[PDB]
């Protein structure tokens, strides 16, 4: 079947997979075949949506010195862009301290709680990211930024696309165009009951039906 | 992408030194502790086998464990785009960097010694700021900075050349696949101990003129490992007690292309010396041999040169020489050569050779009648009289020479010989003119001449004021 | 550096075993002492091992030639570059009518034990030809043993002796010479052919004598001299053919018209508005650096595959 187009397949990937497919083992299996055919200095990052699944495949990869992100999208900002690079985009006075009740219904107010108060910020209404905002802000104003992160990863693997916001979208793609990295998205069209969290279903239908790049495959199994 | 500058200080016999780096380099000199020395402080910044142990209290400067050991190394990132070992380094480095500093880097080592437990503890930073480093980090035994470089040390000790260049192949094809994704400096010491010339011959090729080796320091006591040598730092180490060092940055121009195989064999001699006098041909390294076996037999023990220059400009030797530290004296002579093409012009070209070396460069030409009707010894002496003029001419040009110890002739070298040694000269050519029979055949006519003189011929060429610079190869 | 204190191990064994052992025979076993040794104290290792007393029996092995610069006296035991051990020996001394030069011969020699293939060449201009071309052509004739030796103002046997008793091959290219006597004008030695003979054990042969009239000068005495070498040439052919047996090679007139024999066209385009030869024979230094630097691959070529040339392919291994 076509699980064995995938893994010979290097680049831009789509997989339209429902529930019950087997999405984990396909993920797993790619990871793998991409670590073991690769021999440089580069590494991958697999982001989700929940710990569980993080921990449920840092388990079944394994150990090693290379150094590979897995874990949630919202610790992935945290840990790459926002923490390591706020200070070189804004300035010195912006801290890099927080531990995250002080939910906000402004951008501004966010800037102002993550620096006076020293908590990373939120916003009220679930329709609008604060912290995927905050980093596509950064990644645009600091060059030593999007250095790193070029020099870094050479793939990101992302499942469950279809409960994205617009902002998570919007940090994909510029990292997929103006930096050049390769993504790996796998989604369920019709598990979008996540929809009370501000989930946008038409992002994922809309790069499966108008993307040029995008090699695309669907498991039956 | 590349070195630039290490500083080290109140480390051993270092005391304060900053030296300029590439990425190859070589070392050289008569002190033999420093270089060892230099080394070591490469491995304790960059090897962590090296590093696992303290300092010991032979290890600061004069045995004063109340100072504090430092050493700093500094790069250049400006080549990230068209370069991936910057991305190596880039990508375990992630908030040390900001963006008005994003084209250098630091890393830099500490050490305070412990009175009380008798330990010196070594802690590590980098940092794009020099006034605000950061500790490395690491977890356990292991350090951030150890995943990227690769510290390759290579030494013969701790026919059988053969089995060295098995090695060095298996270093080679080894240190490739193995670590692709990492950086590797290679430390070759003294790698000449039981080698053979020609196996010194292929090594310096494999050095100079193979990818293998993109970062390496090399110590060496051997000219023949730099026959091949080109784009690469030259580090001598003055031989005095207190650790001095000179560095050049060493380029074979296009334009010496094709007689790159003849300087750098009369140049390679000469790093290895003090004092080093710059001649143009073999009649006068026979001249000055005799009449220095004569006169001073240990002169090559003290770390004089004689060094032939050829048909070329002296601007190569003098450039290396200058920077290294080295003491050069030119001897040269007035000469007129005719223009290729057009008859009677002729290109004042010792004067101008003397002239490049004090900045100002090149002057005009002149033109002689030379009537047809003269020819052969007339002619000679009719360019003979023109010289002395030109001669007479730029004086002041001539005094600014010999304070630069730059010697040049009136005419030539045997004119200046005859003014010493006449009647020695007339006696052994009996019924000729001593110069004009002594510029027929240059090269045996002068072993005749040699084989004739004696002591007293040889110390009033020494002691006379048109061969100053015999004094100078000599120290006085 | 450490250099010194092998100097001072040096001092200490030589006015030790003098006062301990006056009553035995001492011999130095003395391996390669050039480890971790600047070059100057290398030249005085040698001076101290062939210039005083307190070594009167000793055996060297040794990788450097600044430790035989003061040679004299000794044998010279060469080992074959081979599986089976084959072992050369010479009596090495030095006369005493190459007494003046004696730092010369030491010094060129003392590279030259150590190849495989010698070709002894005049002056630096036949060095700077042959290293441009062998650069263009064999890069790596001196990783296999290649040699290239100046011989300067003197003559061959001193060299020979030596390279074939301890079984290295030897080459020798030479032009017609002809030495006007010290005195009487007029008469002319013939040098080149001499130089020749005395390594074929004939020595030496009759002068000659030209007129050339006082009234030519210049072009047109060159021009006497040159036709005068090319019947000497002639004359000489079954010597020319004994000498060509023993890879002596000996040119006509001079290697700048051997070389316009084999690349006049090019010579003529580089030197425009002269006669090569002539200009070339000017400055014999300068021109030569002019005339490599406008050569190029096809030319190299031309000039190793001539037969004028078959010295360059000797030393290569062909």
């Amino acid at each position: 079947m076509s699980r064995e187009q995938i893994i010979k397949d290097g680049g831009n990937i789509l997989v339209t997979a429902g529930a019950g497919s087997g999405k984990t083992t396909i993920l797993v299996s790619k990871i793998e075949a991409d670590l073991k055919e690769n021999k440089t200095h580069y590494s991958i990052a697999a982001v989700t949506f929940t710990n569980k699944a993080a921990k449920e495949i840092e388990g079944r990869l394994g150990y090693s010195s290379r150094g590979n992100f897995i874990g949630t999208n919202d610790g992935f900002v945290e840990s790459e862009i926002i923490r390591p690079f706020i200070k070189d985009a804004f300035g010195n006075d912006y801290p890099d301290n927080f531990t995250a009740d002080n939910q906000f219904a402004s951008y501004d107010k966010g800037l102002q709680v993550l620096k006076y108060q020293n908590i990373l910020g939120t916003y009220s209404n679930p329709k609008k990211n604060f912290k995927f905002q905050l980093a596509l802000d950064i990644l645009k104003k600091s060059l030593v930024a999007r250095q790193y992160i070029f020099s870094k990863y050479f793939k990101i693997f992302i499942d469950e696309y279809q409960d994205s916001d617009k902002d998570m979208h919007n940090l994909f793609m510029y990292l997929k165009d103006q930096l050049k990295i390769k993504l790996f998205i796998v989604g369920d069209p019709k598990q979008s009951i996540y929809i009370w969290r501000g989930a946008e279903p038409e992002n994922f239908n809309g790069l499966i039906e108008n993307s040029t790049d995008f090699n695309k495959y669907h498991l039956t199994s | 992408m590349k070195f630039s500058n290490i500083t080290i200080k109140n480390f051993r016999n270092f005391e304060k030194v900053n030296i300029n780096l590439d990425n190859k380099n070589v070392i050289f000199g008569m002190n033999d502790i420093g270089k060892t020395n230099f080394l070591y402080a490469l491995r304790f910044l960059l090897d962590k086998e090296i590093r696992k142990f303290g300092f010991n209290k032979s290890d600061y400067h004069k045995h004063d464990t109340s100072k504090k050991i430092e050493i700093i190394l500094t790069l250049d990132l400006s080549n990230y785009e068209k370069d991936e070992d910057t991305k190596k380094l880039i990508s375990v480095v992630k908030g040390a960097r900001t963006s008005a500093n994003a084209d250098v880097f630091y890393i830099a080592l500490e050490s305070k010694y412990d009175d009380k437990e008798l330990y010196g503890n070594i802690i590590l930073k980098w940092g794009s700021e020099l006034d605000n480093l950061i500790d490395i980090p690491g977890r356990g035994n292991i350090n951030a900075l150890d995943n990227v470089f690769k510290v390759i040390y290579i030494n013969p000790l701790v026919g059988d050349g053969r089995r060295k260049m098995l090695s060095y192949s298996i270093y080679n094809y080894l240190a490739k696949k193995k670590y692709e994704d990492k950086i590797v400096i290679y430390l070759i010491e003294e790698p000449e101990i039981s080698l053979h010339r020609s196996m010194q011959i292929a090594l310096s090729k494999q050095l100079f003129e193979q990818s293998t080796y993109k970062y390496f320091f090399l110590s060496t006591h051997s000219p023949e490992l730099l026959y091949e040598m080109d784009n690469t730092r030259l580090i001598r180490v003055h031989s005095t007690e207190k650790v001095v060092c000179s560095s050049h940055m060493y380029n074979v121009e296009e334009a010496y292309g094709s007689v790159k195989k003849k300087l750098n064999k009369a140049l390679s001699s000469a790093l290895f010396a003090e004092r080093v006098l710059l001649i143009e041909g073999p009649s006068e390294k026979i001249l000055f041999e005799k009449v220095l076996d004569e006169v001073e037999p240990e002169y090559e023990l003290n770390g004089g040169f004689l060094l032939e220059v050829g048909g070329t400009y002296f601007n190569h030797y003098v450039c290396t020489l200058n920077d290294l530290g080295i003491t050069h004296i030119i001897k040269t002579d007035n000469d007129l050569k005719s223009k290729k093409g057009k008859k009677g012009v002729y290109e004042l070209l010792g004067l101008n050779r003397c002239l490049n070396l004090l900045g100002r460069e090149n002057l005009d030409e002149i033109t002689i009648d030379i009537p047809e009707d003269i020819k052969g010894k007339k002619k000679k002496e009719r360019l003979n009289e023109r010289k002395k003029e030109i001669f007479k001419q730029y004086k002041n040009e001539v005094g600014e020479f010999l304070g630069e110890r730059i010697y040049l002739s009136e005419i030539d070298l045997e004119n200046d010989l005859y003014s010493a040694i006449g009647e020695s000269m007339k006696r052994i050519f009996e019924n000729e003119d001593p110069v004009h029979y002594l510029q027929k055949s240059k090269l045996f006519n002068m072993v005749e001449l040699v084989n004739n003189l004696s002591t007293k011929d040889c110390f009033d060429v020494f002691e006379h004021e048109k061969f100053a610079c015999l004094k100078e190869l000599v120290g006085s």
